[PDB]
């Protein structure tokens, strides 16, 4: 099997943050590391500059300035022990990051320490200290000629090291750290010999420190020394001086992160584990000029933040709060305590999907393309996120205004549009635009008692209006009617269209051709058509200086789209379409200098052809469905190219790269539109539906839009019950062991603030309470919150129909968790039903074990209980009776099924295949593969290949094809992200790729996986090896080394996968590098030398799956 | 309640005068290919850390051992998977740590004490013209996995993963689980599930069952490394050969510890293997009379190795003859051959104290080969 | 403790000297002793252990011993010196535990062979054999066997040619071990159990 992995949403969590002068010594930079991404901002009273992609998981990131360098330099160390030193270079308009030194600092032997990689840089900028493995201390000298990052180790007597830091104010490279031996926790200092290469006894040491000493902060000059943080005490250490405080305001939670505010070292920031924010304050006294002695240490609570991972003060009192549990914050902290309490105020809020514990795909906007709803965050940062693929719209003004059946912009004075004409049912009005304020005006020469079918500026400084009965032509200089056209028998006009010089209206089955001359409309031709006309267009296409020689038609009964020639009306091409629905709108436009004809049907079908202007031939037809309601086709311009807006129930913007891209628009419904370009709303769009006129600008390319639904409690699982238009979500909130019965909540959450709240039992330290939440698919209000039993843990959730019961139930598998019993001895399976506005508890099943997962298996419910898989049948008496039973060796943690297969896994990579045999009412082991390793989630790709994520952020694929029960190891790939859930589905409309599987991540990254044919995998593998020679890698990390399947014990090359990110970067290199990449390639189309546009058409076909 | 001295049986004092002892240790590199000789008559699945005594009589066996005592002292013990399976695929190395060749009666006899060292996969078997076989083997590595939280730990909480040593308790383990597995809320599973795959927690759960059998101090007797611990418990589990093979095929201590805990809980009854339908003893009567545990391998005067599980009470057994102290594996106790009352198959021996001050005054020694573990209410290793 | 010295060979020199390996107890100069088969008293003169002379000597060493007493030859190998208090058992019939190690067919009662017990060598006949015993278990056989083949253990009664000095195992090791022998081949080895 050969597969394709592509990132669809870059990671959002923040591994770390640091400030410095990296772009220019005059600038102040903010550097954020979103796992395998590096974001470089510039601070103002934030400005994006450059974001780059490391071929590694960023583990250590620090800024520093070597002896004789213009600006600060950046040091990066990846989880695979890649070290590099980076400089910022700007040649004018081309931002590039050049690598100065690089090298792998991995040691052939060693046990990685428990506290993880710790990187430090001495203040003299002479060395780089790293604590990679236990009992050792790798050191890199920072000589000018160390372009290989040659480093050496230094043995350590202390094995269990907590945290280390380079000391300020020492003429020798001095480190200071906390360690733990069986005698307790202590603190020591060492001095490093860069030449003699050993440790010399340091200044001071003070054994028997606080029991929970965890954080070491080096205080710069003049203070010097270090600060020690713990659960109980904040202590100072410099020489024989020993200051120690124990403020009770921090004994309630643990300090996790810190940051220096002022470079002197008097004000420090303290980040809590629950989101609190503290400011440490050091009291100085300047005895004389020179010496500065430390008097006391004070700490104040400043307010609540997002649960912070990294913190950095910026300037003018603003602080960046980088988080991995919730959204990242930009906070301004004042000196005045706010009315609610403390002195913190949020400014901006950066979206963050991590962590993703579960997610499901849903067709929320009726049918069509899928949307993705995740359980994101933890604790008070708990939230649901709704992610849709489409184009955004920046609403500049919304006006309640029903009945709008037409929309046209108008230039009342010769430039830029200034007037908007609105056609209602059998009537017409005119709006005038003075700035951003809209007011009703009248337009002399325009008739305001008829339904307008078209109006707009035309040639010879004139206007026009095509009502149901007339074709009025208005002047601009005095602004009044100059020539009116009607039907000879004064009959009503059916359909009309116009450009700037020609006008072609139609009446019943007859159509007329008019030209726009000064003060005149010269009628020309009037051919009769076989059947009633539906829509026509006279767009001037291309090349022609003003007027078009073609006329596109759609006819009733015949249901034939036709191209006629002007003014002869000679049938240049007839095309018969479906035959049950009449056409509703037609349009001729051109994309990327290619000439297409479009035509929409009343049922929402959309045909697009290829047009030969001189020949009138409509060929290479292709059809796509956009919505159930009728469609209207309109042309507009954005980014100096002409797009096509398709108004309907599912609005769609058509653009383009010689491949039409139908992109959903993030809007409810749009019936009519027109491009507006005014003095107050420039280069914008005017939208109109049944009740609203909306004006605003539109983005250029479709991204991912994310709607946050905060829950203020940790969500756990999620499923979609469509027949009720609601979501079922498992959640857990934290309460505290209180007086009397206890269990008083912390804060108002989504389970305490539900509409109707149920429970499972009355009252007849931290403690977790689990809930089943019912959430409306449209409002996202908590409709109901079921609270499970005391000491009950909700593990699984699934919404399905069972047996021959038409009711769709919510099924939840639980497990009783008492702290004295290690393995849970009993759990339950509950079957809820959400009818109207109630949650009826339909049935229960007391089970002697946990229920780690469930799945709907061919109308029957299949559940896992410890090491047992049990199949349940749904009775006619509304109960669960057992049909089968199957024991295993493995704890049946993971459960996925396709057809009659069943794939069972556990936390130990162990995988089982099971098959339902109806003629026996039992199961049979089909295959297995045991290779002990930590596994986070699995999924079934097809009947023979199975995907999973193992330890060290990897992926793998097993394959079926006696000893035909062995699963082979056919796919490996180091994704660099902790996959946490797989689910089928896509985020694009309904063939190089086969299948589609999305997945979430702890870092919030959303990726996709699909299968490929051997022909493409062979070619695209050649594509990879060709791009690796060309594309400049940050830190000079080998791509093959990055994607190599990694464990602590083994490291094999990746196979059976394709880094789609690398393949997609083929469209970002310059044009010569493309021709450089295609150095004599054998491309196949039924073989020759391949070009650059040969692979662009290939890669663009791959970018259209996410 | 007892006073025997659990250190006596492990010494195998019945073998006689102190043997020559070796201090050196030989360990082969992981995945390396090695050719190691196989002893023709050894019928056992040896697990690493288990002591194996042997009495070799045949000159071909004696000659091969004299050469081995001069080289690496390591022989291969093939683990036979099936009864009629000619080819062996797995096995365990045995390192001779004590030996003695004696010309007593007039026949050269060689007594040896070996210990299981490294597991291997059999690649080839070559029989020499002498009957001693050589095994081309691949040393199977011991797969050590990191903490389950290592790939899902927050760098800010790294300095919190170290805990100060525990007091020699119920409240402490609750705080251990909460702190080590705090970052479990970033995954699909709760803390209590990760606890089920934590070596330290699993080892503390096993100790709770080993303590029910012996008043042994956890501090020393039981090793602290899960690898060594997992193998030590497997050696004293009274399971059949098919189950013992499955445990040896397990490369992870975690998988081994969980599978052992499930065996210790599921299989409570021990029936006669020949009958299958005759209860002999129960797990409630199992107790450890040797530092190795309730079951250890011992050699009879003719070199037959018996893994003998010591139990307080047994039923449905008839005693043939009178007690004897000759070659007693538990010095101070006399043995009486015990056969099954139904099928008359030899199940083991009853041990009766020779001195009135000894406690227990009587117990039964059952040979693992004769017993079959049964689940109340084929056993499957979880 | 008790003393046992299986006599290997005597030779007339000085008064009278005797050879053997001294297996039980210590032997002092002039320590009165006895000779078991004929109950002859005898007093020590000279203890020439190794080539050196020592007044007393402990078990293990290889002693030449000058004997003062009514012993001037007419002492055969397979006699023993004995502590006069608890001296050695004797006779000519005894039970023993005999493992057959080499024999092409079957041995049955009335089988004639040689019997090597310490220094003594005297022809022997197995009068009747009592009970087989299984090697795996230790199970004393239910019925009397009519014969025993190779690689098999049993307990049997044995009559030597005439009056020899036997000692049961458990009581004494070196004198309680023996090897049946025929055609120079070693055919069985045996520990002695009872004394008939
Ligand atoms: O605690 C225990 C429980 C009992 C267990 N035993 C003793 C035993 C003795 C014999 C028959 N003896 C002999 O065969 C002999 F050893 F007594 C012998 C006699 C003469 C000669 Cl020449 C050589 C050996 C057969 C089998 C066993 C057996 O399985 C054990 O070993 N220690
Ligand atoms: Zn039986």
């Amino acid at each position: 099997s050969y597969n394709y992995v592509v990132t669809a949403q870059k990671p959002t969590a923040v591994n770390g943050c640091v400030t410095g002068h990296f772009t220019s010594a005059e600038d102040l930079n903010l550097l954020i590391a979103k796992n395998t991404r590096l974001e470089i901002y510039v601070v103002t009273a934030l400005r994006p500059v450059k974001e780059v992609g490391m071929y590694g998981k960023i583990a250590v990131m620090e800024l520093f300035r070597p002896k004789g360098e213009s600006k600060d330099l950046l040091f990066i160390l990846t989880a695979k022990y890649n070290a590099c030193i980076l400089e910022y270079k700007q040649s004018g308009e081309s931002i590039d990051i050049i690598t100065r030194a690089h090298g792998n600092v991995q040691d052939r032997i060693g046990r990685p320490s428990e506290t993880g990689i710790i990187g430090i840089i001495d203040p003299e900028c002479r060395m780089i200290g790293l604590r990679l493995y236990d009992g050792l201390f790798k050191v890199i000298p920072l000589d000018r000629d160390n372009k290989e990052l040659k480093a050496f180790n230094i043995r350590l007597e202390e094995l269990h090291v907590i945290d280390v830091k380079f000391l300020y104010g020492c003429q020798a490279p001095t480190i200071c750290f906390v360690y733990q031996d069986p005698q307790g926790r202590h603190v020591k200092t060492y001095e490093v010999s860069l030449r003699e290469k050993e440790f010399n006894k340091g200044p001071w040491k003070q054994e028997n420190v606080e029991a929970e000493a965890s954080m070491v902060i080096a205080v710069p000059e003049p203070f010097g020394g270090a600060i020690i943080i713990g659960q109980e005490s904040i202590t100072y250490h410099n020489g024989d001086k020993y200051l120690a405080i124990a403020p009770p305001i921090i004994k309630q939670s643990t300090i996790v992160c810190h940051n220096r505010v002022d470079p002197n070292g008097s004000r420090y920031l303290l980040g809590d584990m629950e989101g609190r924010l503290f400011m440490l304050l050091l009291e100085k006294e300047e005895q004389m000029d020179g010496t500065v002695t430390l008097k006391d240490l004070r700490v104040e609570l400043l307010g609540e933040t997002s649960i912070a991972e990294c913190l950095t003060y910026l300037d003018n009192g603003v602080v960046f709060v980088g988080s991995r549990l919730g959204d990242s914050q930009l906070v301004k902290l004042n000196v005045d305590s706010n009315e609610q309490g403390s002195y913190v105020v949020a400014m901006e809020t950066f979206t963050n999907l991590g962590p993703i514990v579960d997610m499901c795909v849903v067709d929320l906007e009726r049918q069509g393309q899928g949307q993705l709803v995740t359980c994101s965050g933890a604790f008070k940062e708990g939230s649901l996120r709704i992610i849709r693929n489409g184009i955004g719209i920046h609403e500049h003004a919304s006006i309640d205004l029903p009945g709008i059946k037409g929309l046209w912009p108008l230039r009342s004075d010769p430039e830029t549009d200034d007037t908007l004409v609105l056609s209602f049912v059998g009537q017409t009005r005119v709006l005038m635009l003075n700035g951003e304020e809209v007011e009703e005006t009248e337009l002399m020469g325009f008739v305001d008692d008829q339904q307008t079918f078209f109006c707009g500026n035309v040639a010879h400084q004139q206007l026009i209006q095509i009502t149901s009965a007339s074709v009025r032509l208005v002047s601009q200089e005095p602004k009044a009617l100059v020539s009116e056209w009607k039907e000879p028998q004064a009959k009503n006009i059916s359909v009309a269209s116009c450009n700037s010089s020609q006008v072609v209206v139609a009446v019943g089955r007859a159509l007329y051709y008019l030209q726009i001359h000064p003060q005149e409309l010269r009628q020309i031709s009037h051919t009769e058509m076989e059947h009633e006309v539906a829509c026509l267009d006279i767009t001037p296409l291309g090349d022609s200086n003003g007027l078009s020689p073609l006329c596109a038609i759609g006819l009733w009964t015949d249901i034939s789209a036709r191209i006629l020639k002007l003014p002869s009306f000679e049938l240049l091409h007839k095309e018969m379409l479906g035959g049950e629905i009449i056409p509703r709108s037609i349009l001729m436009t051109t994309f990327e200098s290619s000439h297409y004809l479009l035509c929409a049907l009343g049922d929402g079908a959309l045909f697009y052809f290829g047009l030969n202007i001189e020949t009138g031939l409509l060929s290479d037809r292709k059809k796509v469905t956009l919505g159930t309601q009728p469609t209207v086709l309109r042309t507009f311009r954005s980014l100096s190219t002409t797009n096509v807006f398709a108004c309907s129930d599912r609005p769609t913007v058509i653009y383009s790269n010689h491949k039409l891209v139908f992109s959903n628009v993030n809007l409810k419904e749009v019936n009519y539109m027109c491009p507006l370009n005014s003095d107050g709303y420039p280069d914008s769009l005017a939208l109109a539906n049944n009740s609203t006129l909306t004006i605003g600008t539109i983005d250029e390319i479709q991204k991912l839009h994310i709607r946050t639904v905060p829950l203020y409690e940790s969500p756990r699982k999620i499923c979609y019950q469509e027949v009720s238009q609601c979501f079922g979500v498992l959640s857990s909130r934290i309460e505290v062991q209180d007086t009397s019965g206890g269990t008083t909540a912390l804060r108002p959450s989504a389970s305490t603030q539900a509409l109707s709240s149920s429970v499972s039992s009355s009252k007849l330290e931290e403690v977790e309470v689990h809930n089943l939440l019912i959430i409306d698919q449209h409002t996202f209000e908590v409709l109901h919150a079921h609270q499970f039993l005391q000491n009950e843990y909700a593990l699984s959730l699934v919404s399905c129909k069972l047996g021959k019961d038409p009711n769709t139930y919510f099924i939840v598998g639980t497990a009783m968790v008492y702290p004295e019993e290690a393995e849970p001895k009993q759990g339950r399976i509950v079957v809820f039903q959400y009818s109207d506005g109630k949650l009826q508890t339909v049935a229960e099943k007391e089970v002697k074990g946990a229920v780690y997962s469930m799945v709907e298996f061919n109308g029957k419910l299949l559940a896992s209980i410890n090491s047992t898989v049990r199949l349940y049948e749904w009775t006619t008496e509304k109960e669960l009776r057992t049909e089968c039973n199957h024991y295993n060796n493995i704890m049946a943690l993971y459960l996925k099924t396709k057809g009659d297969f069943i794939l069972v896994g556990d936390l130990m990579r162990s995988v089982l295949l099971l098959a339902y045999k109806p003629m026996e009412g039992n199961f049979e082991e089909i295959a297995r593969d045991f290779n002990p390793n930590w596994m986070s989630a699995v999924e079934i790709l097809d009947d023979d290949n199975f995907l999973g994520a193992e330890n060290a952020f990897n992926l793998f694929v097993c394959q079926k094809d006696e000893e035909r029960q062995h699963l082979q190891e056919v796919g490996l790939f180091h994704l660099g992200e902790f996959v946490n859930v797989f689910c089928h589905g896509s985020l694009v409309m309904q063939t190089p790729t086969q299948g589609s599987v999305l997945f979430g991540t702890v870092n919030g990254m959303i990726g996709l996986v699909t299968s490929l044919s051997e022909s493409w995998y062979n070619l695209l593998l050649d594509m990879q090896n060709r791009l690796n020679k060309v594309i400049k890698s940050v830190g000079k990390i080998e791509h093959s080394f990055w994607r190599s399947f990694h464990t602590e014990r083994k490291t094999e090359p990746a196979t059976g996968f394709i880094d789609g990110d690398l393949i997609e970067s083929f469209l970002d290199i310059s044009r010569p590098k493309m021709q450089e990449v295609v150095a004599n390639l054998q491309y196949d189309d039924g073989k020759r030398e391949a070009t650059a546009d040969d692979l662009i058409k290939v890669v663009e076909e791959l970018t259209r799956i996410h | 309640i007892i006073n025997f001295d659990t250190s006596l049986p492990t010494s195998h004092t019945y073998l006689g005068a102190d043997m020559e002892e070796f201090h050196g240790r030989t360990l082969h590199d992981d995945d390396s290919c090695q050719v190691i000789p196989v002893l023709p008559q050894v019928m056992m699945i040896l697990i690493p850390g288990q002591t194996l005594p042997l009495q070799l009589f045949h000159p071909q066996e004696v000659s091969m051992v004299r050469n081995l005592i001069q080289k690496d002292r390591t022989f291969a013990v093939l683990a036979y998977s099936n009864v009629q399976e000619r080819e062996a695929q797995f096995g365990t190395t045995a390192e001779i740590y004590a030996y003695r060749e004696e010309q007593d009666f007039g026949i050269e006899i060689v007594k040896v004490k070996a210990i299981g060292r490294q597991r291997f996969k059999v690649l080839e078997l070559r029989t020499q013209s002498d009957g001693i076989q050589q095994a081309k083997v691949q040393i199977l590595p011991e797969c050590v996995l990191p903490s389950t939280m290592s790939a899902v730990q927050l760098e800010s909480l790294n300095k919190c993963q170290i805990f100060p040593s525990k007091p020699v308790s119920y409240k402490w383990w609750q705080k251990y689980q909460k702190r080590k597995f705090h970052c479990a809320n970033l995954t699909s599973w709760p803390r209590w599930l990760y606890s089920l795959y934590d070596a330290e927690t699993l080892m503390d759960r096993i100790k709770k069952q080993l303590r029910e059998w012996d008043e042994n101090l956890k501090d020393d007797s039981l090793p602290s490394n899960p690898i060594d611990f997992s193998y030590r418990v497997a050696a004293c589990l009274p399971i059949d050969d098919v189950l013992r093979i499955q445990l040896l095929k397990i490369g992870s201590a975690i998988q081994r510890l969980r599978c052992e805990l499930d065996i210790m809980n599921k299989c409570t009854s021990l029936c006669c293997k020949q009958c299958q339908e005759t209860e002999i003893t129960t797990k409630n009567e199992i107790f450890s009379l040797s530092l190795c545990g309730p079951m250890a391998a011992y050699v009879n005067p003719h070199g037959y190795v018996h893994e003998t599980l010591t139990v307080y009470k047994a039923c449905n057994l008839n005693l043939i003859g009178r007690p004897s102290t000759e070659h007693s594996w538990f010095p101070g106790y006399a043995w009486t051959v015990a056969q099954c009352k139904i099928c008359a198959s030899h199940i083991g021996w009853k041990f009766t104290a020779t001195k009135k001050d000894m406690s227990p005054q009587k117990f039964w020694g059952l040979t693992r080969s004769a017993l079959l573990p049964t689940i109340p209410d084929v056993i499957l290793c979880l | 403790g008790p003393i046992r010295l299986p006599i290997v060979d005597k030779y007339k020199d000085m008064g009278t000297v005797v050879l053997g390996k001294l297996e039980s107890g210590s032997i002092c100069k002039g320590q009165q002793l006895v000779m078991m088969p004929n109950k002859h008293n005898v007093e020590v003169l000279g203890i020439l252990s190794d080539d050196v002379e020592t007044d007393t000597v402990a078990p293990g060493e290889n002693l030449k011993i000058r004997l003062k007493g009514i012993e001037e030859e007419e002492i055969l190998p397979g006699f023993i010196l004995c502590d006069p208090n608890n001296l050695c058992h004797s006779g000519r019939t005894f039970d023993a535990q005999i493992v057959i190690i080499e024999h092409k067919s079957i041995i049955c009662p009335g089988y004639n062979a040689v019997l090597h017990i310490h220094t003594c060598i005297e022809e022997v006949e197995i009068t009747a054999l009592i009970c087989l015993v299984d090697k795996k278990s230790g199970e004393k056989s239910k019925t009397r066997p009519r014969f025993v083949k190779q690689d098999q253990v049993c307990i049997a009664r044995l009559r030597t040619a005439g009056t020899i000095c036997l000692e049961t195992f458990k009581d004494f090791p070196q004198m309680g071990r023996f090897t049946l022998r025929d055609e120079g081949k070693t055919i069985a080895i045996g520990k002695v159990l009872k004394l008939v």
